[PDB]
């Protein structure tokens, strides 16, 4: 998981590292800074996760593919309403226990902390309304509310 | 081609017999009284086919008689419930030469929705039939547009100038299936109207 500034000053152990939010992992940290777009950087994150998929389990295989395009699309300003709740859901359904093995919670972990920290650059790619259907001439459609 | 009652035959029509012939037919296709028998929500298409938006009075045949010996045509418009099969067929059987038998409606017709226990599948199982109407119901101008192919066949068949004297066989014409004369223009058919309007 990503952290801020605020958690510099944190211990460099698996607990301490742990109740931040976060993981100890490999320690090997990685810095960025503010002239990287966290829209872009989740997205060529997920892109690795995804193309590196070992395609065994349905959520993983056939999720983090999904949280890709919506990331792709997010970085082109062609988000759509709904995109981050999808993308909130994803990393809820994808933790630990709902995948065969633990690649793709590991995968989740920087994208739900970055909707956490920086809900303001996901949003700002989400320009379009939401639009899954082309009109069919002859059939009204069901207009949901 | 005809079929004869008394097997497929041909045309059996002298110059002023046929003339005799023509002003029967056109007096009894143009003199149709029907039976008010009422058997199901078809009979409630036909008797609003007897009111002032239809206006079946134009073709002459809005007397609807209540005994079957004053009426030339019955109109099965409804099921063919099992207890009423007795009573459709005694009402035919008490209709007087010549008669003629319209089958409205899909329960008419073949028994339609109710292959069900207590309904014969179709009229025709029973009683023989001139023109069928597919619906259920038929709307009143479909039984309008029956009464008609009911008039072109009676306007072709020959029977009997009296009892007394020649051919007492009754020829009906074998008509042309109006599927089949209708399939050129229904073929031909590419767009219709869209159903989002009125
Ligand atoms: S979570 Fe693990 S087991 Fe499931 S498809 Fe991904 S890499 Fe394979
Ligand atoms: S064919 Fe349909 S409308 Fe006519 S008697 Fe049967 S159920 Fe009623």
């Amino acid at each position: 998981d990503f952290l801020t500034e605020a958690h510099l000053d944190l211990p460099m152990e698996f607990e301490s590292i742990g109740k931040a939010g976060s993981r100890l992992g490999t320690a090997l940290a990685m810095a960025v800074d503010h002239e990287i777009n966290m829209v872009s950087l989740v997205r060529n994150l997920e892109e690795f996760f995804a193309r590196e998929s070992c395609g065994w389990c349905t959520p993983c295989r056939d999720g983090l593919p999904w949280s890709v395009k919506i990331l792709r699309a997010l970085e082109r300003g062609e988000g759509q309403p709904g995109d981050i709740e999808t993308l909130e859901q994803l990393c809820r359904f994808l933790g630990p226990g709902k995948t065969f093995c633990a690649h793709a919670p590991g995968a989740v972990e920087p994208l739900q902390s970055a909707i956490k920290y920086f809900r303001e650059e996901f949003e700002a790619g989400i320009k379009q309304p939401f639009s899954n259907t082309h009109l069919i001439n002859g059939i009204q459609p069901n207009l949901l509310k | 081609d005809y079929t004869l009652t008394r097997e497929i035959v041909t045309d059996p029509l002298n110059v002023f017999m046929g003339k005799l012939n023509d002003m029967v037919n056109w007096g009894r296709k143009n003199s149709i009284w029907p039976y008010n028998f009422g058997l199901s929500c078809c009979y409630v298409e036909m008797v609003t086919s007897f009111t002032a938006v239809h206006d079946v009075a134009r073709f002459g045949a809005e007397v609807l008689r209540a005994s079957p010996r004053q009426a030339d045509l019955m109109v099965v418009a409804g099921t063919c419930f099992t207890k009423m099969a007795p009573v459709i067929q005694r009402l035919y059987d008490q209709m007087l030469e010549p008669k003629w038998v319209i089958s409205m409606g899909a329960c008419a017709n073949s028994g339609g929705m109710y292959d069900i226990y207590s309904v014969v599948q179709g009229v025709d199982k029973f009683i023989p039939v001139d023109v069928y109407i597919p619906g259920c119901p038929p709307r009143p101008e479909a039984y309008m547009q029956a009464l008609m192919l009911l008039q072109e066949s009676i306007g072709k068949e020959r029977r009997p100038l009296s009892w007394v004297v020649g051919d007492q066989g009754v020829y009906r014409a074998n008509m042309q299936s109006e599927r089949e004369r209708k399939r050129g223009e229904r073929i031909a058919v590419t767009n219709l109207r869209t159903p989002d309007e009125i």
